[PDB]
């Protein structure tokens, strides 16, 4: 249960992390 | 020009009192045939063996019905999904006993109403209009397809299509509740939100525009005379209407953009009714309403009834009584 | 344009989050405990899973007396 | 940020993908990334199904839709649809999952990094929607690809181990197809069959020789047509019949997918040849027939004479005639007498169900299959409580046939709507009035009054 | 700017995010308590003692099955006040007796009065005619007829609708099996006004959106409108021609069109309310006497009307023992109406 | 083989998560795009090698 | 079940099929980042 | 003015909604209300 | 019944042919703006 929740937690963060990194770095959004 | 070219010019003329068009070439005769057969059957058709058990149900006025009980009765369960045109019958008397008029009516009507929808696109194109009125009409049309064609297909018989009659409609609804628990299906719930919300926003819009009509008449005249067909100026004050409604709720809950407002008016009931239609069209394949029968259980294992269980008891009453001579085996599996 | 501070200003300000990163979780935990302690059952008089029926009773404790219904529930609970 | 706001593109954020209509590079990105989404789901979903899969329970008791597709191709299964090796399922899942990373790579590259338009860069890869010849050329390439896909199925069936055959004599089994149907009178005869009951148009296909043969034809037709389109430009009558624009072409394809979506819905609902009931559960018609068979077997075992048993209505309680005289099961299942399935056919003779065979030849395997199918009828609730709507909780079951039919009806319907939306928009945009009526050039004001 | 009354009036009518008004003093507390009583009951409160049902998230129900249920039939039409003779100030017992039902129904009734007074108040301040308030009389007639008059004509509040999604589904099914309410011409008029209203909502929104004037360059057309613009945003002339040719008739008067959009659903809801007032007394459209006389004498005569009463008879016998627990119905298996096999 | 296999699979998984975030960020980033293109090429060839390694090692552990 | 050598990756396999839904929701995070311009 | 960008507040807040509703669905299959 | 069938088949064919040939007869051009 903790295993699947951890997996979806880091899968789930990957998308908004990409946008966050790009925004901080003034990338081509 | 040649005969064909003049004909085409006439068919597509923007000048005919009723637009004809290419969709209309199919719509006119199909709707005429469905209408004439319906009217004659509704008045005069003899009883129809809807459930294929030699138990004919009287639908017509001359055989003991009134406007509320009368129907054109679905075709016989012995036919199933078989195509049953007049020429498949040995006689008109056989065709009538077996519910032939029902098939003729519904096939011509579905074809004709589908062409009614194409014709709406067609004329909007002839007039230089945007094209999506036909998309709004797809919602009621999809709902008619669900109850006259998709449901019978799923269940294997036009005898389970919605009857063409007022009490037959209620029969179809009650049996559908027994067999699919439609009330507990979220697509029917979205349809309810669509129609209740459509009615609500209809009254809302009517009342907001009416409340802000610009004074153009005296107290002895209907205010409707304050508007003239084709005038350029808007006839109410939308800023006044928004000022009222933003205050009734809060500013940002109200539209001040007429285009957005009218798009919402279209979309809310149209989307809800598409889900209503998809509710029927998917319960056609027996994916049914939520079942919470005995979902709540106490520490020992006693069933603690909820309102869902009381619904279940009403559904059971419908189920055990419907088509009381048609089932021989313990499960109703279509 | 009625005067109050815009919501979008408030909910993107550091100070809103300093106050609310404590009040929101505190409220939620208080709701949690209202249930987990069992207190919700007693405030509202809702049966626990072991309190709908006595061990061998099998009829429901339906209230049947308007003015002594409160007493019936108390006796049913006995 | 070239064309990435409303002001410059003319399209609001919620219609943002319309900003791509004339940016072939970024549009190729969108398309390739999307193909990666499809391939991704196919691979991840298969692994999920496999991870959950208990090989001794029927697939159809397990919420499986993808393993059944693989099994029907003859991978992983033996006689009766018994699972003999899950490895082919694993291979299918992994290869799609890996492949989706490649497509996702290409998609992201084209969408975000590569040339936004391809025309400057390449004249082979660049395109103008209004270039009728380039359009039919690209269409031809895709036709050749699809034709090869169809022949891959033929290759499996004929040269790489066969297909699962529910009709195999002696019982369902994987079988190599050596004599595929080539006669165009049979193959094209299906297309002219009525879609009504007892006929079923192409949904009636009931043997693998016709299935394989049809894909031989379809593979050749697609390859030939693809060549044709590479080497021709549309005829004048084609030119005058269609709108030629990206949105128009999207609309034609939306109509076609809508039609195909409805066809698939009926295919999974009725057909038990390319959707073997061993893997997908019984069809609705099949389960209803199986119930009548169940009670006929039971009651005859108790001593009933099922041929002469008159039910409450006067029709035979167990057995009656169809409207053309064939002996069929009675009760409500009279509607389902067009049903055909391997467990029932041994009981049917030239006049329909044969009473002699019924009385003497029903085998225990037929009794078992009919009980299994009756009790796995495709009825169930949205929360997956199996059974009629009044059933109590216990059995966690909704047939893969219901999930697949309902999903595809929903998709096919919204695709019809998208067809109308886009076809009507493409017409208006081509004629120049998709943004509204010109207030100084309102067509109706130049028309005579209706009255 | 005078006495305290006029200073209070000033403050009540300030232009703020949420307008208050004199009507706000009735509306806000009543709407708040009705809504909060509903959330409180559905979250925490049982119906074990009044109905023999679980009805809260606490007991395990979901959003579809939770309700605030009516009180037991033995309560009759008690106001069931917290301080009244039944609960005698005991909050726990009051919850167990169904006190939240009358709490919600009555605060909800006063709240709707306050909302409609709000519509009149804001209309008067902004200087518009009060047709929105007038339209809202239809919701009011429905609430009052179904939640107050209906149970007042019956034995007790027990037979009012309970406040819940599935509970309301149950109320519909009960009205079919016991009142044959689908046969009632006042309900049929309600259905016409609701479905006709949804029809008008859809067709009017689609027509405006498809007869718009090109007032901008955008392919997304919403920006090409300005609230203060003098001009109609769409062509009534073209809309009229289109519908005249498609359907045979069309609106030509925009004022009539919008009044009719008020008229249809408002009138349909008012008609349904009248039918429910009749159902309060069991004054149903249950039967057609001529149908029954024929069917009683002729066992081969069958219509969809006789088929539906058989369904009603099933609903009543199968649902009554658990739906009406104060009746202590015991119906032996042998007496239950059932067709063959099922 | 189980050590080699399971490290190779964990590595593939981890490299994947890195690429999933890193490729889009690199592609839409202004500066350091030269050091990015190299890492992307390196990551990609490594990703492909690991797939083949897991694929071969599969049969020594299944 | 997955072959035993892969069993350790069971919880990861349970969550992968949902990833496409996340691509749809990502479009909204991105648009929110560029102010739905 | 605000230090925390609106698109992050939205994304985190939305994710929080998904989690709590997710939990409520899990609960339909376990403990009270689960039919088991 | 045979005559009826033949008649209806002829009628239907006639109207379907009108629909198809009609939409083939330069339909895009039959609008108020660009042809
Ligand atoms: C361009 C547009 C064209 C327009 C032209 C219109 C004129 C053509 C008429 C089309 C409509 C046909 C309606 C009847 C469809 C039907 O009963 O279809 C059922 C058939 C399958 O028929 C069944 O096919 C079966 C095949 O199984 C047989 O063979 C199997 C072999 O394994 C098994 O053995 C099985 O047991 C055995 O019975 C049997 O013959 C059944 O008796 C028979 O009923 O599907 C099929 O033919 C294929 C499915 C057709 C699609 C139907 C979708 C409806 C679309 C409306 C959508 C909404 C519109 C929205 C508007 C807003
Ligand atoms: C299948 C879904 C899908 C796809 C494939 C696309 C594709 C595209 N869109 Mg559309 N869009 C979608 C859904 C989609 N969109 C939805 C649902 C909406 C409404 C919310 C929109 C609203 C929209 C607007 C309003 C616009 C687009 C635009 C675009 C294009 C430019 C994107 C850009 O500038 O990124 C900038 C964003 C970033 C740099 C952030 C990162 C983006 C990448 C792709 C994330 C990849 C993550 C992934 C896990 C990486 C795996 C790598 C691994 C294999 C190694 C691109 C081709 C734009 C356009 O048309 O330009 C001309 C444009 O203005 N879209
Ligand atoms: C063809 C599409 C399709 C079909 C037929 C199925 C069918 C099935 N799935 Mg699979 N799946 C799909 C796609 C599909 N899935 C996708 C896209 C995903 C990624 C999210 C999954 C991920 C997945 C998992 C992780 C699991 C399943 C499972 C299942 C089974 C139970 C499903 C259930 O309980 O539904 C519940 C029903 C719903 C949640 C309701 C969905 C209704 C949607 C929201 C309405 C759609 C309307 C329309 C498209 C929207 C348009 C808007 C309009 C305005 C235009 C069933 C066999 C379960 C199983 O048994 O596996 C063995 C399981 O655990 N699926
Ligand atoms: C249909 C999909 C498709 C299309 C039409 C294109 C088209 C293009 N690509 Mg893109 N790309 C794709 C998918 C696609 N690509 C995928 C999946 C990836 C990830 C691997 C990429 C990664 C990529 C990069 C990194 C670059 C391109 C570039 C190019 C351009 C030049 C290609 C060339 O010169 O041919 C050369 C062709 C060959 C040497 C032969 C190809 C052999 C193939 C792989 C075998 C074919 C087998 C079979 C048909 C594949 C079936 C796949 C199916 C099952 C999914 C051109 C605009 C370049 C460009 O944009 O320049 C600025 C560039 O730098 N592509
Ligand atoms: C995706 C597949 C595809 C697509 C999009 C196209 C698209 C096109 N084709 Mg090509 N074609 C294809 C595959 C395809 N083709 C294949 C596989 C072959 C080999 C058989 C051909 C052989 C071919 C020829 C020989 C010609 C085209 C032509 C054309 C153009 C006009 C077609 C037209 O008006 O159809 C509409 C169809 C009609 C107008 C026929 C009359 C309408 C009937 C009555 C409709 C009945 C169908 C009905 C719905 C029932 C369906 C069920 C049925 C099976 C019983 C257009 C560019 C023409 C052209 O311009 O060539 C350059 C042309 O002459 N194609
Ligand atoms: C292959 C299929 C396909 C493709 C490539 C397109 C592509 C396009 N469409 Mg169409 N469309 C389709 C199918 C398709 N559509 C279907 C099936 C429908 C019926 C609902 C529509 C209805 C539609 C409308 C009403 C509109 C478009 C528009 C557009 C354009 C902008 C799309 C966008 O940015 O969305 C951005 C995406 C979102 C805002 C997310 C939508 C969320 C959905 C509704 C919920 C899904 C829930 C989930 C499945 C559960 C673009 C050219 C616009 C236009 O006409 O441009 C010319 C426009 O106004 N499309
Ligand atoms: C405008 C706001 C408003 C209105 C119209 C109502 C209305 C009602 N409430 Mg609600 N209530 C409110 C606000 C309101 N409440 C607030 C803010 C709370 C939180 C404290 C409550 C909490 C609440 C509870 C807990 C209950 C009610 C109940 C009731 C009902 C019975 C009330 C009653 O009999 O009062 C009688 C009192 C008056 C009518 C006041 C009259 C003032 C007159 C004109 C002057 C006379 C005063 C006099 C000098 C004093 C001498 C007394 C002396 C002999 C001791 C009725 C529907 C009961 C109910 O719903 O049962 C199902 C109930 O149990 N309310
Ligand atoms: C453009 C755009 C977009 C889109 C995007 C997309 C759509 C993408 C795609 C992507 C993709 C499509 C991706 C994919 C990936 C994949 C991967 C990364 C894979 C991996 C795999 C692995 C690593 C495996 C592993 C394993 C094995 C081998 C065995 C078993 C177990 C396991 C599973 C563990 C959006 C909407 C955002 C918006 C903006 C723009
Ligand atoms: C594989 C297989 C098979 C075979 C198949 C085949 C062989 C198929 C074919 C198919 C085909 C061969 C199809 C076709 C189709 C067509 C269509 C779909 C058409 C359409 C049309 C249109 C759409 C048109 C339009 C129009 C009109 C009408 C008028 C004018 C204008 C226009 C142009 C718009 C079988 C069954 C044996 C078995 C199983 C498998
Ligand atoms: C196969 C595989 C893989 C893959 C991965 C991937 C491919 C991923 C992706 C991922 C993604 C793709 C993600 C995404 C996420 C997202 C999210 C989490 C979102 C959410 C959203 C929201 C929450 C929204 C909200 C909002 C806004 C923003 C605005 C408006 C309002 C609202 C509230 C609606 C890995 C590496 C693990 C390795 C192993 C195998
Ligand atoms: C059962 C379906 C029948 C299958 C039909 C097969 C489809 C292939 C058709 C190819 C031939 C169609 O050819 C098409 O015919 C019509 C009618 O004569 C022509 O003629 C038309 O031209 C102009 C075009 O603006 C019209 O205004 C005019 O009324 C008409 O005479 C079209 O310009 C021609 O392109
Ligand atoms: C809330 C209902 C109140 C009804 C109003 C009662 C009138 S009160 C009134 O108020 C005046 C202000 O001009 C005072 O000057 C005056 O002394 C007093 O009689
Ligand atoms: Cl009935
Ligand atoms: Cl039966
Ligand atoms: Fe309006
Ligand atoms: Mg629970």
């Amino acid at each position: 249960v903790i295993a699947q929740l951890t997996m979806i937690a880091m899968i789930g963060i990957a998308g908004p992390m990409i946008i966050f990194l790009l925004a901080v770095r003034r990338g081509n959004l | 020009a040649n005969l064909w070219e003049r004909f085409c010019n006439w068919v597509t003329s923007t000048d005919n009192r009723l637009y004809v068009g290419w969709f209309g070439v199919i719509m006119i005769p199909t709707l005429l045939a469905a209408t004439i057969c319906f009217v004659i059957a509704f008045i005069a058709a003899p009883p129809v063996d809807i459930d294929g058990i030699r138990e004919p149900v009287s639908g017509s006025l001359l055989y003991g019905n009134n406007i509320i009980t009368g129907a054109v009765v679905p075709s016989s369960n012995a036919i199933g999904l078989h195509f049953y045109p007049i020429w498949e019958a040995a006689s008109l008397d056989e065709w009538l006993y077996n519910g032939g008029p029902y098939q003729l009516i519904i096939f011509h009507f579905l074809l004709g109403a589908s062409c009614y929808m194409g014709r709406q696109w067609e004329l909007s194109y002839r007039l230089g209009m945007r094209p999506w009125i036909c998309v709004a009409y797809s919602a009621p049309l999809a709902s008619a397809f669900a109850v006259f064609l998709i449901y019978p297909i799923g269940q294997g018989s036009f005898s389970d299509g919605m009857p063409l009659g007022i009490s037959g409609t209620f029969n179809f609804m009650i049996v559908f509740q027994a067999e699919h628990n439609i009330l507990m299906h979220p697509f029917h719930q979205l349809g309810v939100a669509g129609v209740f919300g459509g009615a609500l926003f209809c009254a809302m819009h009517g009342s907001l525009v009416t409340s802000s009509l610009i004074r153009e008449t005296t107290e002895t005249e209907s205010a409707n005379y304050g508007y003239k067909f084709g005038q350029e100026e808007e006839t109410y004050n939308i800023v006044a209407a928004h000022g009222y409604f933003g205050r009734l709720i809060f500013q940002y809950a109200s539209f001040n953009n007429s285009r957005s407002l009218h798009f919402f008016l279209a979309a809310w009931p149209v989307v809800g009714v598409w889900f209503a239609a998809l509710g029927i069209s998917t319960m056609a394949f027996n994916l049914n309403g939520f079942n919470f029968n005995h979902s709540v259980i106490d520490a020992k294992g006693n069933v603690i009834n909820t309102w869902a269980d009381i619904i279940n008891r009403a559904n059971l009453g419908m189920e055990v009584m419907h088509e009381r001579n048609a089932h021989n085996f313990p499960l109703d599996l279509a | 344009t009625t005067g109050e501070r815009p919501f979008s200003d408030i909910i993107t300000s550091v100070r809103y989050w300093v106050i609310h990163s404590i009040t929101i979780p505190a409220l939620f935990i208080a709701g949690w405990l209202f249930v987990s302690t069992g207190l919700a059952y007693d405030v509202f008089g809702t049966p626990r899973p072991d309190s709908y029926y006595a061990q061998e009773q099998r009829s429901i404790p339906l209230v049947t007396d308007r003015f002594e219904a409160k007493q019936q529930v108390e006796t049913f609970l006995e | 940020a070239t064309n990435r706001d409303q002001e410059s593109s003319g399209f609001a954020w919620w219609a943002g993908n319309a900003r791509l209509i004339n940016l072939s590079g970024k549009l190729l990105g969108a398309h390739v990334a999307h193909a990666g989404l499809i391939v991704f789901w196919a691979g991840a979903m298969t692994l999920f199904e496999l991870a959950h899969f208990i090989p001794e329970k029927p697939m159809y008791e397990q919420g499986l839709i993808l393993i059944p597709h693989i099994a029907t191709l003859g991978w992983g299964v033996g006689p009766g649809g018994e699972v003999v090796d899950t490895f082919p399922f694993f291979v299918v899942g992994v290869v799609h999952l890996i492949s989706s990373a490649v497509l996702g790579f290409g998609g992201v590259y084209h969408a975000i990094r590569g040339p936004e338009t391809l025309e400057e860069y390449s004249s082979f890869f660049g395109y103008d929607w209004k270039d009728k010849n380039k359009m039919t050329t690209i269409l031809g390439f895709h036709l050749i690809v699809l034709g090869i896909g169809a022949l891959l199925l033929v290759a499996k069936a004929m040269f790489f181990g066969g297909l699962y055959d529910t009709w195999a004599p002696g019982g369902g089994d994987v079988r190599v197809i050596t004599n595929p149907t080539l006669d165009p009178r049979v193959i094209f005869g299906y297309l002219l069959k009525s879609p009504f009951g007892g006929e079923g148009w192409i949904v009636s296909v009931n043997n693998l020789e016709d299935v394989v043969g049809g894909h031989i034809w379809i593979g050749l037709i697609c390859i030939a047509g693809g060549i044709w389109h590479i080497l021709t430009t549309p005829f004048g009558w084609a030119r005058r019949a269609f709108i030629w624009s990206g949105e128009a072409y999207l609309s034609y394809s939306l109509g076609a997918l809508s039609m195909m979506g409805f066809i698939a819905t009926c295919f999974v609902w009725f057909n038990n040849t390319v959707y073997p009931s061993e893997f997908y559960g019984p069809t609705g018609p099949e389960a209803s027939q199986a119930q009548a068979m169940t009670f006929l077997i039971r009651d005859q075992k108790l001593g009933a004479n099922v041929g002469s048993a008159q039910g409450p209505t006067g029709l035979g309680k167990y057995l009656m005639r169809s409207p053309t005289g064939e002996i069929i099961f009675g009760g409500e299942t009279m509607r389902f007498w067009d049903f055909r399935g391997p467990w029932l056919e041994p009981l049917r003779g030239p006049n329909g169900l044969d009473l002699n065979k019924i009385k003497n030849d029903i085998q225990p395997w037929q009794e078992r299959r009919a009980a299994e199918y009756m009790t796995h009828a495709p009825l169930g609730s949205l929360n997956s409580v199996g059974g009629v709507a009044t059933e109590i909780n216990s059995v966690n079951f909704v047939s893969p046939r219901s999930w697949l039919a309902t999903s595809h009806f929903v998709l096919a319907f919204f695709f019809l709507v998208g067809h109308l939306w886009h076809a009507g928009r493409a017409r208006a945009a081509a004629a120049g009035f998709e943004k509204g009526i010109d207030r100084e050039s309102e067509p109706v004001l130049s028309m005579p009054s209706l009255d | 700017e005078r006495g305290w009354f006029d200073i209070l009036d000033d403050w009540l009518k300030r232009d703020r995010f949420v307008f208050v008004g004199w009507s706000g003093i009735l509306l806000f507390p009543c709407a708040y308590l009705a809504l909060g009583g509903w959330l409180t009951g559905t979250t925490f409160v049982t119906s074990w003692y009044t109905h023999g049902l679980a009805s809260s998230y606490l007991e395990g129900c979901n959003f579809l099955t939770v309700a605030v249920s009516t009180p037991a039939n033995s309560m009759g039409h008690s106001l069931l006040l917290l301080w009244g003779p039944e609960a005698q100030g005991d909050f726990t017992r009051w919850c167990q007796l169904g006190g939240l039902w009358t709490f919600i129904a009555l605060h909800g009734a006063f709240g709707l009065i306050g909302f409609m007074l709000r519509q009149f108040e804001i209309a008067r301040l902004v200087g518009v005619r009060p047709y929105n308030a007038i339209a809202f009389s239809a919701p009011i007639a429905v609430f009052v007829s179904v939640f107050l008059i209906y149970p007042l004509g019956q034995s007790s509040w027990f037979f009012a609708p309970s406040f819940g999604v599935a509970a309301i589904f149950r109320f519909l099914l009960f009205f079919q099996g016991f009142h044959n309410w689908t046969l009632n011409p006042f309900h049929m008029m309600g259905v016409a006004g609701v479905l006709g209203g949804a029809l008008l909502c859809a067709i009017h929104g689609a027509t405006v959106e498809n007869t718009l004037f090109q007032d901008g360059e955008g392919a997304s057309t919403f920006r090409a409108f300005n609230p203060t613009q003098a001009e109609e945003t769409y062509s009534m002339v073209t809309a009229n021609r289109f519908w005249s040719q498609i359907f045979g008739i069309a609106f030509s008067n925009k004022r009539w069109l919008h009044f009719f959009m008020l008229f249809v659903p408002v009138t349909g809801l008012w008609m349904s309310a009248i039918g429910v007032v009749g159902l309060a007394l069991n004054l149903r459209s249950y039967d057609f006497i001529s149908q029954e006389i024929r069917a009683a004498e002729d066992p081969e005569f069958e219509t969809f009307y006789t088929k539906n009463l058989l369904l009603n008879e099933g609903i009543r016998a199968w649902m009554a023992p658990q739906d009406q627990p104060h009746e202590n119905f015991v119906f032996p298996e042998e007496v239950l109406p059932r067709g063959n096999a099922l | 083989m189980t050590i080699l296999f399971q490290l190779a699979l964990a590595a593939l998984v981890i490299l994947s998560f890195v690429m999933v975030i890193g490729v889009p960020v690199a592609y839409a980033s202004p500066q350091d795009w030269d050091r990015s293109k190299q890492l992307i090429f390196l990551g990609s060839g490594l990703w492909i090698a690991l797939v083949l390694v897991v694929g071969v090692l599969n049969f020594f552990v299944v | 079940k997955l072959p035993e050598a892969y069993a350790i990756f069971d919880p990861l396999v349970d969550v992968l099929p949902v990833i496409p839904v996340l691509f749809l929701a990502l479009a909204f995070v991105w648009q929110a980042a560029v102010g739905f311009r | 003015g605000g230090r925390i960008p609106l698109w992050i507040v939205a994304t985190v807040a939305g994710m929080g909604v998904i989690v709590i509703v997710g939990l409520f669905f899990y609960g339909a299959y376990a403990g009270l209300g689960s039919s088991l | 019944m045979e005559t009826l069938k033949i008649t209806v088949y002829i009628v239907v064919t006639f109207f379907v042919l009108l629909f198809v040939f009609g939409f083939l007869s330069g339909d895009p051009a039959r609008n108020p703006k660009r042809k």
